[PDB]
């Protein structure tokens, strides 16, 4: 899967 | 709920402790408790809520993908399917809990652009996770619910936030992933990521050093996805 | 228990799936279910039981150590202590569950040296974890229970297993850690690790390539501890 | 803490 936003 | 007897401030403090201890299920339960106190959440508190549930559902999704892969390869008795279904149901339950918090009543009380966009982004993300496991029925409605949430968030962010705002950037990233991975719309995904990147680039000159660091970090993630997709 | 309606073979299969999915709480519940079927466990099944609970209690211990450290630094309201206590109680509960499985009735039905040593080692380890968090009362009895279990395991392993046997080696490693970290007996710890290492070294010539790999891996961990301790 | 046995 394409990476989505990680944690801040 | 079960956190009904604990002070709001204590719940937030314990969520921070749970984060440090990498106890994300606890963190999520503490933040659910805090939300259920009925007060609006601050920026920092919104971030705690988001971190907690992203870690919980992240573990579930990773497990689901391992099990689904095993199940596909095997297509032996009912066990892989049963266990994949168990993990799936648990995941759906977490998504439904988050969506329930947003609907009761975080979104409706969110009047500032920053809070409302944050919550609508979350709503898009958790419908997206539901879409990842949805089959046949209601699947279209789930996808459209994700789309509708992301779209409202985009419309507000475009009117009310600078193009470098991290929430705005993260929303665009995740909505572009929605287009690519869920909606079978790779061209829309690419367009969105490219336009977002370019508009942010042009606004970087307005930023302090700290803001610059945050915005450019997310811009690099957009660029990484564009590299993978082209 | 709650796994009472599932077939033993299905529980074992699902424990393997849970391992691949990194779902260790599920893995432990599946293996608890399997144990409660009342049959002896094979070598592979013993390993699954051990992996499951080591991961569960490992997470708990890591969290406890983060929280205890924060609590010590702070010595502000009751929250850090309360949450440390919560994690502690949960950890104690897992240890008590494992110890209960060993006592009802894994150890008493274990007649072969390999199985009996494995279970007594586990018993030592889980009393050791209880000792890590024990204060004032029963603490001495907990430490002595760990010691007694490890000692019986050592006595059997010395009589019945070659010095390179991985179970024998791992037992010695963990009992040496007990001496160093729990019993305030660093010299005993060092002696045990050194004697174990040397006796294994002298028996390596008897081993196949695969056995050699396993034994030397554990020997290197003994050596690593000796390096840290001297 | 000193490292104990890891998983196999
Ligand atoms: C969805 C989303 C977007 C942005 C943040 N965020 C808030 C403050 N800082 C960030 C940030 C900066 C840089 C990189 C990342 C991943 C987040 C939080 C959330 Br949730
Ligand atoms: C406590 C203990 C000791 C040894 C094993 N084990 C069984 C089979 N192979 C091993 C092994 C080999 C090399 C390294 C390690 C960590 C384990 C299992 C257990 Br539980």
């Amino acid at each position: 899967r394409t990476p989505s936003l990680p944690t801040p | 709920g079960a956190m009904g007897s604990m002070e709001r401030a204590s719940l937030i403090q314990k969520a921070k402790l749970a984060e440090q201890a990498e106890r994300y299920e606890d963190m999520a339960a503490f933040m659910k408790g805090a939300v259920e106190k009925g007060e609006e959440l601050s920026c920092e508190e919104r971030n705690l809520l988001s971190v907690a549930y992203k870690n919980v559902v992240g573990g579930q999704r990773a497990a689901w993908r391992v099990l689904s892969s095993i199940e596909q390869k095997s297509n032996k008795g009912p066990e892989v399917r049963e266990y994949r279904e168990k993990v799936e149901t648990e995941l759906q339950g977490v998504c439904d809990t988050v969506l329930g918090l947003l609907d009761s009543h975080l979104i409706k009380e969110a009047g500032d652009a920053e809070s409302r966009v944050f919550y609508l982004k979350m709503k898009g993300d958790y419908y997206r996770y539901l879409a990842e496991v949805a089959t046949g029925d209601d699947k279209k409605r789930i996808i459209d619910s994700a789309r509708s949430a992301y779209q409202e968030a985009m419309d507000i962010s475009k009117k009310e936030m600078p193009p470098t705002n991290p929430i705005r950037l993260g929303l665009a990233l995740n909505f572009s992933v929605f287009h690519y991975e869920i909606a079978n719309s790779p061209e829309e995904a690419i367009s969105l990521a490219k336009t977002t990147f370019d508009e942010a680039m042009a606004d970087l000159h307005t930023l302090s050093e700290d803001s610059y660091k945050d915005s450019t970090l997310i811009m690099q993630l957009l660029r990484d996805n564009l590299t993978l997709w082209t």
